[PDB]
RNA sequence: AGGAAACUCUGGUGGAGGCUCGUAGCGGUUCUGACGUGCAAAUCGAUCGUCGAAUUUGGGUAUAGGGGCGAAAGACUAAUC
RNA sequence: UAAGGUAGCCAAAUGCCUCGUCAUCUAAUUAGUGACGCGCAUGAAUGGAUUAACGAGAUUCCCACUGUCCCUAUCUACUAU
RNA sequence: AGUCAAGCGUUCAUAGCGACAUUGCUUUUUGAUUCUUCGAUGUCGGCUCUUCCUAUCAUACCGAAGCAGAAUUCGGUAAGCGUUGGAUUGUUCACCCACUAAUAGGGAACGUGAGCUGGGUUUAGACCGUCGUGAGACAGGUUAGUUUUACCCUACUGAUGAAUGUUACCGCAAUAGUAAUUGAACUUAGUACGAGAGGAACAGUUCAUUCGGAUAAUUGGUUUUUGCGGCUGUCUGAUCAGGCAUUGCCGCGAAGCUACCAUCCGCUGGAUUAUGGCUGAACGCCUCUAAGUCAGAAUCCAUGCUAGAACGCGGUGAUUUCU
């Protein structure tokens, strides 16, 4: 018979299986169209998520109620040093997708990078590209061949680029690399702009600015296997239910004699790869720059990182990127960030945005002091002090 | 923006931190955190609660 | 709400379900209002319908004058004693539920109100902002 | 103490009751909880009824199968009625 | 007809029609209570009517109280592993 | 659900209806039957949860009206999306209160008891009424009455994993899934329309409903941080410092987890359905249609999003000597 009271489903089935992702690094699935008249730029940009903190900013909405007055939002912090550019590669449109023919590597690899192709660095003879070096120091034979072979097809170029793990306070060493897609020129333009930018660095203002709505693609963080009550927001059942209530009661009728993929059960929750899109930048701020917490409103030499430092993350002496509310993936993972697919008007983001103030109390408990200098002032001296 | 004071402790309130309370009569409390908050639903007074500025005030201490 | 909005209202946390009892701050001899049904609320399976602050409700008279027990009226929520964030961030509460008498426009069967009001119910209704002594 | 008298009233004393709250004890209401190839062919935990008697109970003794016994449920009569 | 149900009581644990009609209780009540009685099929030791107190008896409402619920979350021990 | 059309509809069979008749469909009614099951298929309702149907209640786009506007009615493509909270009743059903855009109808062994519950029916106890001489009977009423087992196979949800020279990194994308939904306010505008009463709509703006995916800066919750402090009883001769009280209790309580109880986010291109058209014969005229063609729906397919074939694939780095 028929269910007696309408109700909606419980969870969204365009993210099935609701599994463990395959790398903890997610994967950009698409990059923005190009167009062969703007200047070779990148598509993306790799990060670590730092922590959250809030802003004060007035709202310029012509209608709101609250147009031309102050509100505080919650943003996080995505502590971006700047990328290393080594190697790119082209890929060919066969009609079965398209297909990577070469790869061209810069001659000089750093150790944080080359660790990424070992799991037991210690014990190595770290020979790794040293063949690919030494068909380096020639003229140019073993490469300049490849880049005019990538001239000549390959009417898609990426770029392979690493993080630079040792300026972050995380205990990895081992550097995270990935492909992002050049959105500019010709593909000779592509590929004698990474030729040129091989073993030389890449900066989060050279790819993104303020106001520019972006998506942020991690994977979530993780919690195991959790009930179906959990996992899918299914009711907890009343209170005298023998064999427990923290579960779905039908299952299924008996015809069809099986259990259907769209019934809600228990698994891993959390640690899957997700896209969250339309996120406004609202600072893109320069590591080689004091006063980084400061506005023009606020006028206190005082940089992003709170009291006590950021909670399980540490300082933010590298540049980073203040965004907008909140972003898949816990602290210390690495955050790809990706220019947006499509031109948004929607009077919203189009809004230029100029804090007012920003939170620096520590994030460790109710703190009450922006600065050590606030808390002195206003706590006199102590026993520690003389 | 205004940083207001607590009501309680008298600690300094920065935006989108702490809670508010209107009272009956047309009172507003202003409260840092919820220890404050018990505090005042608890009926303590400041003048005995050994770090708020009052208490300081009133022994004099760093007066 | 619905008929005698004035512009919009934020989204407030909701604090009062249906069988809710709170009190009557206006003078139009009524002590309690009882709340069985929320204006502009929604449908979903098992969820009650609750009431935010500047809601129009319609509400019941378990407590007060025999002309106006016994029968279903439209009522407006003017304090919440549920905490809410505002734009500003602001977490607030007052200490007690209390609601006013009004026609399905929006005027008051009463004339004056005791206590203090939430601006987010003053904006959304004029009659109620014009009877209120303090707006917070 | 009052009253003409009949007798009434107040304060104590006393310690009655198949009285009452509540232990040990006896029982077994509810969770229709635990367990339910159990610790257990009836238990465990909490919540409960009663707790000076028409009480509880040991031993001895009597009643034996169409019979016994039954404050009576077709209950019990050696996990058997 | 032997006598034709008296005193009482009632949609009662007893009333088919029936969620009987009226009133009250609620925003709304096949429930509850108070009335009415041509009562399928009430009724006097087949005991009738009433009844203070008592009740792990059945039922309705009110106050208080609460995760029973809106709407779930978190923690501890022993499992499960 | 049709066909016909005597009449109703002021006038007018067919805007909407529609008698006397007649043709069907369905298996969500109740019957009829007895094919399967009596060496047992756990049997009413509710809760919970998923999917399916369309005979569409709302929403999208349209056609018709005895459509001036507003409101409403009939019908089409349409099952994409949603279809509520309660009083009484064990109820299915029902009847009212109220909200809503709407509170449409059904199936899945009359979905769903090794998922729950046990109110009801349907053992044994007991009461009343009627019947019976009686034991007893009653789809008459009432009350009390044990709801067992998965560790096996498959299915499903997650998780590994041999073999593809080894090992590592970066990728592609066949296939499968897919999601966003609805309303209000301002303005348009007291404008169009209408004698008046009344009274719109497109675009735009601000919010909100339902749902979904994350997240924990703030607010709130949680406390074995047994972190700090306090309190009772007892013990350590007292003090200090502690033990026990099944975590002794109380207040605060970071971190973590977590909440429409907190915050953020939820894309745009094409092909079309209904329908309206263009050109244009058939039928020298006319005609959206026969050839051809245009625009067009919450539709479909892509973009996007989620997994990645463990027998689908590509590129790239290093590839062992005194086993
Ligand atoms: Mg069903
Ligand atoms: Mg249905
Ligand atoms: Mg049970
Ligand atoms: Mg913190
Ligand atoms: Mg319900
Ligand atoms: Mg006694
Ligand atoms: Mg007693
Ligand atoms: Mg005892
Ligand atoms: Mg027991
Ligand atoms: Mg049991
Ligand atoms: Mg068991
Ligand atoms: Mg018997
Ligand atoms: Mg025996
Ligand atoms: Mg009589
Ligand atoms: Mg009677
Ligand atoms: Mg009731
Ligand atoms: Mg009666
Ligand atoms: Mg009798
Ligand atoms: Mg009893
Ligand atoms: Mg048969
Ligand atoms: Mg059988
Ligand atoms: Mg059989
Ligand atoms: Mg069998
Ligand atoms: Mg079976
Ligand atoms: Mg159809
Ligand atoms: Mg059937
Ligand atoms: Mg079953
Ligand atoms: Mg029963
Ligand atoms: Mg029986
Ligand atoms: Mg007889
Ligand atoms: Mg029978
Ligand atoms: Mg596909
Ligand atoms: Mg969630
Ligand atoms: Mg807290
Ligand atoms: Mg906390
Ligand atoms: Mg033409």
């Amino acid at each position: 018979s028929h269910r007696k009271y309408e109700a909606p489903r419980h969870g969204h089935l365009g993210f099935l299986p609701r599994k463990r992702a395959a790398s903890i690094r997610a994967r950009v699935k698409a990059f923005p169209k190009d167009d062969r008249s703007k200047p070779v730029a990148l598509t993306s940009f790799l990060g670590y998520k730092a922590g959250m903190t809030t802003i004060v900013r007035d709202l310029d909405r012509p209608g709101s109620k609250f147009h031309k007055r102050e509100v505080v939002e919650a943003v996080t912090v995505v502590d971006t040093p700047p990328v290393v550019v080594v190697g790119v590669v082209g890929y060919v449109e066969t009609p079965r997708g398209l297909r990577s023919l070469t790869t061209v590597w810069a001659e000089h690899l750093s150790d944080e990078v080359k660790r990424r192709f070992y799991k037991n660095w210690y014990k190595s003879k770290k020979k790794a590209f040293t063949k690919y070096s030494a068909k380096y120091a020639q003229d140019g034979a073993g490469i300049e061949r490849e880049l005019a072979r990538i001239k000549k097809y390959a009417s898609v170029v990426r770029v392979l680029v690493h993080t630079q793990i040792r300026k972050t306070p995380l205990a990895q060493k081992k550097a995270h690399l990935a492909e992002i897609q050049l959105n500019g020129g010709s593909i000779s333009e592509k590929v004698d702009w990474a030729r040129e930018h091989f073993e030389k660095t890449v900066a989060v203002d050279s790819v993104f600015e303020q106001n520019e709505m972006i998506d942020a693609i991690a994977v979530t963080k993780g919690h195991g296997f959790e009930g179906v009550t959990h996992r899918w927001g299914t009711k907890k059942l009343p209170r005298k239910t023998h064999r427990g209530l923290r579960k779905v009661a039908c299952i299924g009728a008996w015809h069809p004699a099986h259990v259907m993929w769209s019934v809600a059960r228990a698994g891993q929750r959390g640690y899957h790869s997700r896209t969250s899109i339309n996120h406004k930048i609202y600072r893109v701020g320069k590591g080689d720059d004091e006063a980084n917490g400061a506005t023009s409103f606020d006028r206190t030499k005082k940089t992003i990182t709170p009291m006590g430092g950021f909670v399980h993350y540490g300082e933010i002496k590298n540049d980073f990127i203040m965004v907008k509310g909140c972003i898949p993936g816990n602290r210390k993972r690495i955050v790809t960030l990706r220019k947006s697919l499509y031109t948004n008007t929607s009077r919203k983001a189009l809004e230029e945005v100029s804090l007012k103030w920003i939170d620096t109390a520590s994030k460790f408990g109710k703190g009450r002091f922006q600065t050590p200098a606030e808390k002195h002032a206003f706590m006199g001296t102590l026993k520690k002090d003389l | 923006m205004k940083v207001e004071i607590d009501s309680f402790s008298g600690a300094k309130i920065y935006p989108g931190r702490g809670t508010l309370f209107v009272r009956g009569d047309s009172k507003i409390f202003r409260f840092q955190n919820s220890k404050s908050a018990s505090l005042f639903k608890q009926r303590k007074n400041p003048r005995r609660i050994a770090w708020t500025v009052l208490f300081r005030k009133h022994h004099k201490k760093g007066i | 709400s619905g008929n005698g909005a004035q512009g919009t209202k934020f989204r407030i946390s909701l604090g009062l379900p249906v069988g809710a009892i709170m009190n009557c701050a206006d003078n139009s001899g009524a002590r309690n209002l009882y709340i069985i049904a929320v204006k502009g609320s929604g449908s979903r399976l098992n969820r009650l319908p609750a009431a935010s602050l500047g809601d129009m409700v319609m509400a019941t008279v378990k407590k007060g004058k025999p002309e106006l027990r016994k029968k279903v009226m439209p009522a407006i929520v003017v304090r919440q004693a549920k905490s809410w964030r505002r734009r500003d961030g602001v977490f607030l509460y007052f200490e007690d539920n209390a609601g006013v008498i009004a026609n399905p426009k929006g005027e008051m069967k009463g004339s004056a109100i005791t206590g203090p009001v939430g601006k987010e119910c003053a904006d959304l209704w004029p009659r109620v902002a014009s009877n209120s002594g303090v707006v917070v």
